[PDB]
Order: C-alpha cells, then sequence, then structure tokens
RNA sequence: UAAGUGAUCUAGAAAG
C-alpha cells in the first residue's frame, strides 16, 4: 500500500459509498412519487442522499411535465414510469410517433443505451476518423447513431466488417437487442411505430422534447454556453462542427465539455419548450437571454 | 451587395494592391494590345471635383431612402 | 444647381439600378442582432484608436473617452 | 474633485453666463466657461445660441408659420437648422 | 543622376552614379529599402501562399480536420 | 571582336 498505516487506519473514508449519494435522482423521484410517497425528505433512506439532489430532481421532472407544481403524478409521468427508462429518452420515444419518424428514434435511442461505438486507436487516429466519417451527418451526431446502426443491419454486412470499420460489434448488438426489447413494448402499448420517407428536422425535433434542457449556444468567449446554469463549456474532441445543439453529455475533467452533440434550430426550442424557454426564467440579460430575444422578436414574430 | 465590384478604395485590398489589380485586369482584357485592325485603347483617369462638396441633402435625403 | 429634371433623371436611374438588383434596403436596427454588440464594439475600438496614442488628452476628447 | 463637464442648466448658472455674456461678449467662450465651474465652453456657447441669446423667439407660430414651416419640412426634407 | 538634357527626352539606362548622403570615413550604411519586400514580390508570394492555403483547406475538408 | 582613369557641399558665435 503506497500510504502509511495511519493513513488507511484515520484518513480512508469506510465506505463510499452507497450508490444513492452517488447518482442523480431524476428516475429515482418518478419511482417514489409511483409507489405514493409524498414526503421525499422524510423516506427512510439507510444513507439519506443531499436534500438539494432530491430537490434538483423534482423541478427537473416538473419541467418535463411528468410531476406538476404540488409534486403530483400526472397523467404523462403515471405513463412514463410505466417504461423501464431515462425519462428524456423515454419521452422522447412515446412522442416520436407524432413527428412521423419512431422506427427511426426507435434506432436513436437503442442507440444512446449502448456505449459509444466507434473505435479509436492512440496511434491509429487518421484511419479510424476516416472510417467514422462514412456514418458521420455533420452538425448530428444522433443522426451518426441513426447511419451506424442501419449499415450494421445492412445486406451488404460481412464476417469482421465492424473490425474493418473501427465499430464495437459488442455494443452494437447490444444496441440491436435493446431495440428489439424496445419494439415490443411499442407493440404491447400501442404506440404506435411510424417513420417517414426523408426527414431529419422531425427526429431533431424529437430529441429536442426529451432533451431541451440539455442545450447549448455558440458564444464567442466560452465557445458554448450551456441553457441550464449558464456554463462555459467546449465541445468535446470526438465532434467537430461546421449556433444551438443539444447534448446528450456534459463531461467534467480539468475543463468542461458536452459530448454527442446535434445541432437544433432554436425556434423548434421556443415552440416544443415554451415553459422553459420562457424569457422571464432568464436572470439579467446574459449571451443566452439576449440571442432568445432577437430569435422571438426579430426571427420569430415579424 | 449594395457597393458593386467597380469601387475601388473600401474593396479589402491596398492601394497598391488595387493598382496591380486594375494593371493585371487591363492585361488580361481579351486582345487589348493588338493595333493592327485599327484597335485604340484609351484611358480616362479624372477627378469628380466637389464630389461630396454639392451634394444637396433633400436630393441625398431622397436617393437614402430608397436604400 | 441641380435642375429639378436632372434630379428627376437621377432618381429614375438608381431606382431603375436598385431594381435590376433586387437590393433589400437597409432596416432601421432593432433589438433583434445577434451581430449589434459586435458592430458595436468596432466603432468603440475605432474611436478608441485615436485616444491610444496621445496619453494628455483635450476636455472633449476626455468626455468622448468617458462615453 | 476633477472631472468631465456636462449636466444641466441650473437658473443661477444661466443668469450667470447671461452676466459673463454681457460683461464679455460673444466670443470668448473660454472665460465665460472658466466662470461656471460645471459648464464647459462649447456647451456654453450652445446654450447662449440655442436657449439664452434674448434675439432669439419663443413666440408660438401663427396659422400663416405653422403653414410656412410644415411647407418647409415638406420640401427641405429635415434639414432643420 | 542620368543626362538631364536627354533624360527630359527618353529614358537612359541609368549612367552616372550621383552621391546622395555623403560623409567622411564613409561605412556603408544599409539603406531601409532592401529590407522591404517589393510589391511585386509581395504579390505573386502571395498568389502562391493563399493558393497553398486553400490547397490545404481543401485537404483538411477531405481529411475531415482543423487544419 | 570582349573591364575597371577621373568630377567629393558643409563646417560657428551672439542674441532670442
Amino acid at each position: 500500500r503506497l500510504y502509511t498505516e495511519s493513513a488507511f487506519y484515520n484518513e480512508m473514508l469506510e465506505n463510499t459509498v452507497p450508490e444513492i449519494q452517488r447518482q442523480n435522482l431524476s428516475h429515482t423521484i418518478l419511482m417514489l412519487k409511483a409507489m405514493g410517497i409524498n414526503d421525499l425528505l422524510k423516506f427512510d433512506f439507510m444513507d439519506p442522499p443531499p436534500k438539494n439532489l432530491m430537490l434538483n430532481a423534482l423541478t427537473e421532472l416538473y419541467h418535463l411535465q411528468s410531476l406538476d407544481d404540488e409534486g403530483k403524478l400526472t397523467n404523462l409521468g403515471k405513463e412514463m414510469s410505466l417504461f423501464p427508462m431515462d425519462p428524456t429518452l423515454s419521452r422522447s420515444l412515446l412522442s416520436s410517433v407524432d413527428n412521423q419518424c419512431s422506427d427511426e428514434i426507435v434506432t436513436i435511442i437503442s442507440m444512446l443505451s449502448v456505449q459509444n461505438v466507434f473505435y479509436r486507436p492512440k496511434d491509429r487516429q487518421l484511419e479510424a476518423d476516416s472510417k467514422k466519417a462514412k456514418f458521420h451527418h455533420p452538425y448530428g451526431d444522433h443522426l451518426t447513431l441513426l447511419n451506424v446502426y442501419t449499415r450494421w443491419q445492412q445486406a451488404n454486412y460481412s464476417e469482421q466488417y465492424c473490425k474493418t470499420n473501427f465499430l464495437h460489434f459488442r455494443h452494437l448488438k447490444r444496441a440491436r437487442d435493446v431495440k428489439s426489447q424496445i419494439s415490443m413494448i411499442f407493440k404491447k402499448i400501442g404506440l404506435k411505430l411510424i417513420s417517414c420517407h426523408s426527414d431529419p428536422d422531425l427526429i431533431r425535433k424529437t430529441f429536442v422534447s426529451g432533451f431541451f434542457m440539455n442545450a447549448a449556444k455558440r458564444d464567442s468567449q466560452v465557445g458554448y454556453k450551456t441553457i441550464n446554469g449558464g456554463t462555459e463549456v467546449g465541445i468535446h474532441p470526438s465532434s467537430s462542427l461546421y449556433e444551438y445543439v443539444m447534448y446528450h453529455s456534459i463531461v467534467l475533467t480539468s475543463r468542461e465539455y458536452m459530448s454527442q452533440v446535434t445541432s437544433i434550430e432554436p425556434q423548434w426550442l421556443l415552440e416544443v419548450a415554451p415553459h422553459f424557454y420562457k424569457a422571464g426564467d432568464a436572470e439579467s440579460q446574459s449571451r443566452k437571454k439576449a440571442k432568445i430575444i432577437p430569435l422571438h422578436n426579430k426571427f420569430a414574430k415579424d | 451587395k449594395l457597393f458593386p465590384n467597380w469601387i475601388k478604395p473600401s474593396d479589402s485590398e491596398i492601394p497598391p494592391l488595387l493598382v496591380y489589380k486594375w494593371t493585371q485586369g487591363i492585361n488580361n482584357l481579351s486582345e487589348i494590345w493588338d493595333v493592327s485592325r485599327g484597335q485604340s485603347a484609351v484611358l480616362l483617369e479624372t477627378t469628380l471635383g466637389e464630389m461630396a462638396e454639392k451634394i444637396d441633402f433633400t436630393l441625398l435625403n431622397r436617393l437614402l431612402r430608397l436604400i | 444647381e441641380i435642375t429639378p429634371e436632372e434630379a428627376t433623371t437621377i432618381f429614375s436611374v438608381m431606382v431603375e439600378w436598385l431594381e435590376s438588383r433586387s437590393f433589400s434596403p437597409i432596416p432601421f436596427p432593432p433589438l433583434t442582432y445577434k451581430n449589434d454588440t459586435k458592430i458595436l464594439v468596432l466603432a468603440l475600438e475605432d474611436l478608441k484608436d485615436v485616444y491610444a496614442s496621445k496619453v494628455r488628452l483635450n476636455a472633449s476628447e476626455r468626455e468622448e473617452l468617458a462615453l | 474633485p476633477i472631472y468631465v463637464k456636462g449636466g444641466v442648466w441650473t437658473n443661477v448658472e444661466d443668469q450667470i453666463l447671461k452676466a459673463a455674456v454681457q460683461k464679455y461678449g460673444t466670443h470668448q467662450w473660454s472665460k465665460v466657461a472658466s466662470l461656471l465651474q460645471k459648464k464647459t465652453a462649447r456647451q456654453s456657447e450652445l446654450r447662449w445660441n440655442e436657449y439664452l441669446n434674448p434675439k432669439l423667439n419663443f413666440t408660438e407660430f401663427s396659422k400663416e408659420e405653422d403653414a410656412q414651416l410644415l411647407d418647409l419640412a415638406r420640401e427641405l426634407p429635415n434639414q432643420w437648422r | 543622376a542620368s543626362d538631364l538634357s536627354w533624360s527630359k527626352q527618353t529614358d537612359t539606362g541609368i549612367t552616372h552614379f550621383r552621391a546622395g548622403m555623403t560623409h567622411e570615413d564613409e561605412k556603408l550604411i544599409p539603406t531601409i529599402f532592401r529590407y522591404i519586400t517589393t510589391w511585386e514580390n509581395e504579390f505573386l508570394d502571395s498568389q502562391r501562399v493563399w493558393a497553398e492555403y486553400a490547397t490545404k483547406r481543401q485537404e483538411a475538408i477531405q481529411q475531415n480536420r482543423r487544419l
């Protein structure tokens, strides 16, 4: 042990920690509400989470419309609780028939339920990046996920095709099995499964519909600024964009990044989530609040 | 695209650069140097004297109200 | 100095020109712009360019700087 | 405290300026400015020209005068000087 | 300093060099003109380097990298 | 039938 006996006996914590103190509680609150727990603060956990984590997750569920402002389940929150899913993904997926691209969204969701399928060896970056560019949709990492899965299921597939295109077969195989299991639930609950002849706007609108709080805007000083909390963030290296994006993931290292990014028209953000993109909710008038004000005025009303 | 290419000073090119470009243009005209078939070139430099110094505001105003 | 006929002719010409261009006019600038701030920053910079060199400044100059 | 000049014309200040003008005349605007601790030379001169000079007038315009005005507007577009 | 009376009529090849800014104990002070890239060179050069840039930009696009 | 001859201004004192 590369530390003292005293450090072992006195300075190391006994246990990590239980999983409850290391989570977001968005799924946990929706489960507790569906179980009939009104008072979440006084739920008898063996180790209670920080109260702020519970409060933030109640606020997110109210924005998603799963709870009301008095903290009770809506029809949407009751239907959401029937799915064994994150809420943003489940909500994007349920609504996807209304936007005529349920088949594509069922693919995108299954791909987002597995790890990054693109292999990039440290000494073989250029060949790996070139193979990824076969499937890459510019300004559309979520569409890139649709394209790889569609190729992976193509008749033109061969035994070692995943190795020769720098793709992780285990993750794509898992995404297939997830897609089939998801599709069986769509059939069981009457969702309607549908698609469009040709439309990336609908896929983007569906993705916005779940992930409208995980949005960021291009800005001169910060690179990108998040809609929630006003965080300075870069695009994570894995993506180079050709002014608004939705992100799947916030990556914290020595700098803040956002990873797995798809461009979105910000009119669609106002249309799909008008309660959240209410300009009153934005403090003062920083870059985001300022850019939302022209979009409402100069690019929408007139 | 208000101001057409032909207006010089504002082009984002340096006055010597501008001059050079002009020269190039002159050269690159199709069969410009021929003197065979009575071909005759003329270059006309002139200054628009008091171009700003007699702009009437009335007319100017109306003109601007176009743009 | 301008004969009204001349003015009319001029107007006709300019109108004809923009007609040929499909030149949409410049609006009165609202609160819409993403560039607004950027635009402002240019003008200020330009103005500052006068004042960065000369350290001793007049009253008017001082006022301008303050602004 | 030293500072950049401007502000608003208090009546006393205006009176002082008038007095100065009587004294030093309409082309020594520096001196008059100096006499006013708040207001500049340029400011002062402008004020004199615009508001304070008695050979101006602020009486209302007759109907004929109104006509003349609006006609001028129609004909000279916003060249208000 | 070529033949002033002839030079007025036609351009001469420079024949006679006058001494400009002279001095006793003449250490050959270099001019400034030699240390500034003469415009034509600058412009041909510009054309080259910008062409190169263009080509590499295309390469970057093809390769999908930041140049 | 294939090199280098030569033209070389100034110039410091007072008071402001």
